[PDB]
């Protein structure tokens, strides 16, 4: 990302309303087993 | 770059931790400001010709 390099979450092309503010147009959520998505 | 840092941290880094929490709150707060001023309606209509 423009904010930095993110390790530990699975990137998804689809977009939802986000609750964890990462920055530079990226967000985080815990729903998908179950893993953190960006 | 001091050769002792763990002693310095456990004696005085907690003030910096609280102030870093204040700055993180200010940062997320500014992001929420931008969101509430530009995303009042979350609908995307394409610009017509
Ligand atoms: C997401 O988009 C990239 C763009 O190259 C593509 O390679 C990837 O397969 C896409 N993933 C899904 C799950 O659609």
């Amino acid at each position: 990302t423009r904010a930095g390099c993110l390790i530990g979450a699975e990137h998804v092309n689809n977009s939802y309303e986000c609750d964890i503010p990462i920055g530079a147009g990226i967000c985080a959520s815990y729903q998908t087993s179950q893993s953190i998505i960006a | 770059d001091s050769t002792e840092c763990s002693n310095l941290l456990l004696q005085y880094g907690s003030f910096c931790t609280q102030l870093n929490r204040a700055l993180t709150g200010i940062a997320v707060e500014q992001d929420k400001n931008t969101q509430e001023v530009f995303a009042q309606v979350k609908q995307i209509y394409k610009t017509p010709p």
